[PDB]
RNA sequence: GAGCAAGAGCCAUUGCACUCCGGUUUGAUGACCUC
């Protein structure tokens, strides 16, 4: 984990996930997300902070940085699992299309660019 | 045991999803005359069974006679007439 | 000449392919394992199919039993597929 | 292992409907499926 993220910023990003499933396209789970990034389809990825073992998502920051993809941390992976609409935990996700919620996502990106 | 426009079928394969079940039933049974509807549920009380609503009783009879014990999804159909008229049939009669 | 695969024609052409595959399965699973089911995609070749079982006996029982069965209200013509005509069909888009 | 990306087991029920009603374990830390 590279930087700290305030709670409200997360909660916002999760709301934005659940919403963006309605108009955009989401890739859920770490293998799909890594693939999405490698193919440069990733608009922004989500990483959970309670992944055990950490080696599962540990390569996402480096890989996003190499492909110029913004990325945000969220506390719980059960939360992330709920946010993407599945019946199990989720460790990492990625928005690869949004349409409706462009400016919202946009605004979140610079907030992440803070640190 | 008294002839009805509707045949009641059971001993069906409970693993088959509902829409598929309706369409497969309609294949094997549209054979016998016009079908007004096919009714399927997978609730506790209604699983494994189906109702096929023929427009004509003759159709019903030939279906029942011709398909009795037929291995549908590898599992022998038990067919018998429905105990009472399906609502659409009653409406047609017209009682209801 | 007996095969583990039967060829069917006089199928009903106003039936979409997924439903067709499933219904075919519904009526043929009773004779044994089915490796695959292919329906025609061309227009030549408009109402045709291959059902590929695993065992030749399966295909033989199926052929005897279902000859002329009025599937979607049209009695099937069923025969043994010629050797490799199914994989050759799948390799092209004839299907 | 590669590909795919959300279902897959078990227990119970043989049950006559036309608005709808069992339980349980597992699966994005990757199920059925393809090679
Ligand atoms: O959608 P899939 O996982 O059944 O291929």
């Amino acid at each position: 984990v590279r930087f700290e993220v305030p709670e409200d910023m997360q909660n916002e990003a999760l709301s934005l996930l659940e919403k963006v499933r309605e108009s955009g396209k989401v890739k859920k789970g770490t293998n799909e997300t890594t693939k999405a990034v490698e193919r440069g389809l990733a608009k922004l990825v989500y990483i959970a902070e309670d992944v055990d073992p950490p080696e599962i998502v540990a390569h996402l920051p480096l890989l996003c940085e190499e492909k110029n993809v913004p990325y945000i941390y969220v506390k719980s992976k059960n939360d992330l699992g709920r946010a993407v609409g599945i019946e199990v935990p989720c460790a990492s996700a990625a928005i690869i299309n949004e349409g409706e919620l462009r400016k919202e996502l946009g605004s979140l990106v610079e907030k992440i660019k803070g640190l | 045991t008294r002839p009805n426009h509707t045949i009641y079928i059971n001993n069906l394969n409970e693993k088959i999803k509902k829409d598929e079940l309706k369409k497969s039933l309609y294949a094997i049974f549209s054979q016998f005359g016009q079908i007004l509807d096919i009714l399927v549920s997978r609730s506790l009380k209604m699983r494994g069974q189906a109702f096929v609503i023929f427009k004509e009783v003759s159709s019903a009879t030939n279906a029942l006679r011709s398909m009795q014990g037929f291995p549908f999804y590898d599992k022998p159909m038990r067919i018998q007439y429905a105990k009472t008229d399906s609502d659409i049939i009653a409406k047609m009669k017209g009682t209801f």
